């Protein structure tokens, strides 16, 4: 068989750390050395795992708070916004027993569409949305009027702006191209000859016929179309953010020792980034290409010969004798190929799916996923800061550790989550490192656990990275990369890798 | 496009705006209001150049 | 090949019954699934686990365990003080919100919010053996105190009022609450199609012909021969493949402090933690071999057509005729065949699943804008899980708020090991033509694809077709004295037929002594 299932491989545990003079604990943790693919069996989920401690030693992690302190929450919040109508505690410990409560907002508001998605982090590498790591229902007063149509709108604290700036882009390219060439020649060759004269005739015959008809046609069509639509402007402020209670509790978890299996886990369940800067929009992609080619091949040939005599003087003798010969070959060969790509982000199921319908949309339904689009956007660009930005003296003891050591592990989670650990796929499939195994995503038209089935002949492979090497000494620190792990030429190779080939820095 | 679409836009640009001519005024004369904001307004303008 | 015979389904004896447990007053012993009927075949009449009444002669205490932390006395759920008296019932009897005239105690107004509909099939266990959702593992219900919401992207739904004249969109949908066991949901509208088609055609055809003719005087003969042949062939070929998949809401379920449900909770507190294969198996069959932590809620169509059409011709003939003159004589002899076959196969698979009956099956006949989007529609009202990610049952252990549970957890993993053994589809006979077979209860199918019929789908309907093997199960672990022990396996249930591919998996499985 061309496939074999390759079963997850992760380490052997690390040594223990020391353990944690507050958090009482030690860990131990393994690196995933190969990911399963094809079925190959997964790992243990607990390439983690965490040893209790005695209190060998105290710690300083006891953060003063000046202002209430949320009581279920441990949340610190000025005494301002007690009785401040709001809960902007978690768990209302800054409303109860108020004498009196002063709504601030007697009007009424919406939260902003959206605004609680970006409040929660991403996987940059993955592009994936992870748990809440800030609090966007957190206003800290507000009650600042903002309006987008008729509608108004409380801001969060922690948003700076989200703000209508609408605009939107459209796309359309189409190139169709047919040529067709046609050749037929005919060529007829006729001999004849007489003698006549006691008697005696002769004769001689001849024809030839050679035929030959020659058609070929192609045609092509490539039709690609893109809306861009943008429908807010998303700024995050830059200080004084308020965390997330999730977050929150799982950074002040953190161990004060690198033990990289607990945060690889803090990025596994909130992911590396947050989101500082987004664009919010919709997006819709449509991509066809078609090919159809026709061969026509006739070759005919036929042939006679005579030859023919009599003698006399009665009586007679003679001699005669014909063939015919023919002769007729005939091909017809037919192919056409056909792909067709559509992409939609944000809106609406009905308008979604309407639009990913495999025809072009009627401006009708194009209106109606832009103005759904408004409700439930999708991010079309972001710009992103490092989750370890978050960790802040006003909110965790040993902050400085907590965030170095962050530092760190983002590194080795980045070297770690990378796919191209991931063993190549036939086809031109792409694996994505999904969990501790790896799926081959087939394009369509290619099909099976590696994409290994496809009725098409040949195929452009396109290049593949494999994994960088490992930091070279200093005078130089360096990095090299090989095209290897998935080398284009094959089956009419497609663009090779790009680069940086080799990639050097600083010690 | 339809006469009706663009006219549909052209309505609903009133409550959606975006800014479409500006004058400019570098951002250092806004610095004000802080500790040594003489100070850091020059070097806002060294800023702005590099 | 004919059917396999059947074979009667067989079950060992009774173990022996395991002593009464003091707090449930209950007795309970398993017997081994020997033999489904694989085909045919007498079905078992009764259950491989079974359990009856008793007296312990000991009382046992563990109402009162845990009661630092609040305990329910219908359930062992213990929570967290504050809880009590909260304003929303957190275990089934209520106990912490009876005689809570203290009413002081309640967190928040939430109720104004429902939870998020579909969140119940995210807390379901799964069996892998049979791809079926099992009793809840989490608590698809307990928010602990929470007033966490998601916004509901698509609440727009148009409401017309008489008494004025405006069209307008309500508002109940806008937010839902989110269960305590989510740590993510994420409504999010993506949709991605993939199309391909292809078509080769190909027609072949050669004729080729000879007469040859001679003449002799001297009285006369005259003679003439033929031969000649035609040939053609034709081949079609037309494959296309659709796939459509919308993506409504992504969802992850929490990795820590995880509250199990009440009846799993109860469950897990009855399992002894001796190893007793019957009692973990049982636990196993009833919560599902794995529970899900991850999420797509959606909805997928897929599309299928393969037609292939071949055609053969041919005719030949040879023949000779004579006449002679000496009186005057003629003869002719010789000889023709002639032969025609065709072919043709169209197989097509449509499937949908989604959020209506309705369209569902407008969608699965009728591909078209029309059925697109009111399908699309009706996604809205009823997503389906479209991708999970999953781990086996064991793991969801540690993480409970229950604390450590080493021993229960390795005596499940061991019953898990063996549970994914004794009632793996393996022991339903073999399914020929690419029959899938199927193992419910203590009983065997194969499900028999439509050019395929019979016990075995053993019959199909042409004279046979191309179809892959697969293997029968792993053979017994061996009985090591090395470090190693050893187990084998081979792709003969049934063998690849009719140049079928092998089955792609291991022959050889090993493990340490």
């Amino acid at each position: 068989v061309t496939l074999m299932p390759i079963d997850c491989e992760l380490s052997s545990w690390s040594s223990w750390t020391t353990c944690d003079p507050c958090q009482k604990k030690r860990y131990r943790y393994a690196y995933l050395l190969q990911p399963s693919q094809f079925h190959g069996e997964p790992c243990n989920f607990s390439d983690k795992e965490v040893e209790d401690c005695v209190t060998n030693r105290p710690c300083r992690s006891q953060v003063r708070c000046e202002g209430f302190v949320c009581a279920q929450t441990g949340r610190c919040v000025n005494r301002r916004l007690l009785c401040n109508g709001d809960n902007d505690c978690g768990d209302q410990s800054d409303e109860a027993n108020c004498r009196r409560i002063y709504k601030k907002c007697q009007h009424e508001m919406d939260q902003y569409w959206g605004i609680g998605s970006l409040a929660s982090g991403i996987n940059l590498f993955t592009n994936s949305f992870e748990g809440p790591v800030l609090d966007h229902r957190y206003y800290a007063g507000g009650c600042s009027p903002h309006y987008i149509l008729n509608t108004r709108f409380r801001k969060p604290y922690n948003v700076e702006s989200y703000t209508p700036q609408t605009q939107g882009k459209y796309e359309f390219i189409l190139k169709e191209y047919e040529s067709y060439s046609d050749f037929e020649r005919n060529v007829t060759e006729k001999m004849a000859s007489k003698s006549g004269f006691i008697s005696s005739q002769s004769d001689r015959g001849k024809h030839y016929i050679r035929r030959t008809k020659r058609f070929s046609h192609t045609k092509s069509v490539f039709l690609h179309a893109r809306s861009d639509l943008e429908v807010a402007h998303y700024k995050l402020k830059p200080r004084s953010l308020m965390l997330h209670y999730e977050f929150l509790q799982r950074v002040k978890r953190l161990p004060l020792e690198y033990s990289y299996g607990e945060y690889r886990d803090l990025f596994r369940d909130f992911g590396t980034h947050y989101i500082t800067e987004a664009v919010l929009g919709g997006i819709y992609e449509y991509t066809l290409v078609m090919n159809k080619e026709a061969m026509e091949r006739g070759d005919y040939t036929l042939n006679n010969v005579h030859a023919c005599a009599k003698n006399d003087f009665g009586v007679s003798v003679g001699k005669c004798r014909g063939i015919l010969n023919e002769i007729k070959d005939r091909n017809k060969r037919d192919t056409m190929v056909e792909d067709l790509v559509v992409l939609v982000r944000g809106g609406a199921s009905e308008h979604i799916t309407t639009l990913a319908y495999q025809e072009l949309p009627t401006a009708d339904l194009m209106q109606e996923w832009g103005d759904a689009v408004q409700y439930n956007p999708a991010i079309i660009k972001v710009k992103v800061e490092p989750l370890y930005e978050l960790v802040t003296a006003t909110d965790f003891a040993y902050s400085s550790t907590v965030r170095q050591n962050m530092k760190q592990a983002l590194e080795e989670f980045q070297k770690e989550v990378s796919s191209c650990h991931c063993a190549p796929c036939q086809g031109n499939g792409v694996p994505v490192l999904k969990g501790s195994r790896c799926d081959c995503i087939c394009p369509v038209g290619s099909q099976g656990l590696a994409c290994e089935v496809s009725y098409r002949k040949n195929t452009p492979i396109d290049g593949k990275w494999n994994c960088w090497s490992n930091w070279s000494s200093c005078s130089g620190r360096r990095k090299t990369r090989q095209r290897q792990c998935n080398n284009p030429p094959p089956q009419n190779g497609g663009s090779p890798c790009s680069g940086p080939a080799s990639e050097t820095l600083d010690c | 496009g339809n006469k009706r679409r663009y006219s549909a836009w052209a309505e609903s640009v009133t409550n959606l705006p975006q800014v479409i001519k500006q004058k400019l005024t570098p951002l250092y004369e806004l610095v004000k209001e802080v500790p040594c904001a003489s100070v850091k307004k020059l070097y806002l303008k060294w800023a702005l150049e590099e | 090949a004919a059917t396999p015979a059947a074979v009667t389904c067989q079950l060992s004896n009774w173990s022996e019954w395991t002593d009464c447990f003091p707090c449930q007053d209950k007795k309970y012993r398993h017997r081994s699934l020997l033999q489904p009927n694989k085909f045919g075949g007498t079905i078992c009449s009764g259950d491989i686990w079974d359990q009856a009444s008793c007296s312990s002669s000991t009382t046992c205490v563990r109402q009162a365990q845990c009661g630092q932390d609040f305990q329910c006395k219908e359930t062992g759920r213990c929570l967290k003080r504050h809880l009590v008296c909260n304003g929303d019932q957190d275990c089934l009897d209520g106990s912490d919100e009876d005689d809570c005239e203290d009413v002081r105690a309640i967190d928040e107004d939430c109720s104004q919010y429902e939870p998020i509909p579909g969140s119940q099939k995210a807390a379901l266990g799964y069996n892998i053996l049979t791809q079926e959702d099992a009793q809840s593992v989490y608590d698809a219900s307990y928010y602990g105190g929470q007033c966490e919401t998601v916004y509901n992207g698509e609440w727009r739904e148009l409401r017309y009022d008489s008494t004025c004249e405006r069209l307008y969109y309500g508002d109940d949908e806008k937010y839902f609450r989110k269960p305590y066991n989510f740590l993510k949901y994420h409504f999010e509208a993506l949709a991605d199609t993939g199309i391909s088609s292809e078509f080769y055609d190909n027609a072949n055809d050669l004729l080729s012909k000879v007469k040859k003719d001679k003449s002799d005087s001297f009285h006369s003969q005259d003679t003439s021969f033929l031969n000649e042949l035609n040939k053609y062939n034709e081949k079609k070929f037309i494959f296309t493949r659709i796939f459509t998949k919308v993506q409504t809401a992504h969802f992850k379920m929490r990795k820590d402090d995880i509250m199990l449900d009440e009846g799993m909770l109860q469950s897990l507190m009855e399992l002894p933690d001796q190893y007793n294969y019957g009692m973990y198996a049982k636990f196993i069959n009833d919560y599902g071999t794995h529970y899900i932590t991850s999420g797509s809620m959606g909805g997928i169509y897929e599309y299928i057509l393969v037609i292939d059409k071949a055609k053969m011709e041919s005719l030949g003939i040879t023949s000779r005729d004579i006449t002679t003159c000496f009186h005057c004589k003629k003869f002719g002899g010789g000889k023709t065949e002639r032969a025609r076959k065709a072919m043709a196969v169209e197989d097509i698979i449509s499937r949908v699943r989604g959020g209506s009956s309705g369209w569902s099956g407008g969608l699965a006949q009728n591909r078209s804008t029309i059925t697109y989007r009111s399908w699309g529609r009706s996604l809205k009202y009823n997503p389906v899980v479209i991708d999970f990610e999953m781990q086996p049952i064991h793991e969801v252990l540690r993480h409970t708020s229950l604390g450590p549970l080493e021993a229960k957890r390795q005596n499940l993993r061991r019953a898990l090991d063996q549970y994914l053994m004794e009632f793996n589809a393996c022991r339903c006979g073999p399914c020929f033509n690419n029959g899938v077979p199927i193992l419910e209860g203590t009983s065997c199918r194969c499900q028999c694809r439509l050019g395929s019929l019979g016990a075995a789908c053993e019959q199909t309907q042409t004279e046979g077709a191309k179809a892959d093997g697969s293997w029968s199960c792993w053979s017994s672990w061996s009985v090591c004295r090395a470090g190693i022990q050893e187990r084998r396996r081979e792709c003969d249930n049934p063998a690849p037929q009719n140049g079928g591919a092998s089955c792609p998996g291991r022959k050889v499985q090993t493990q340490a002594c």
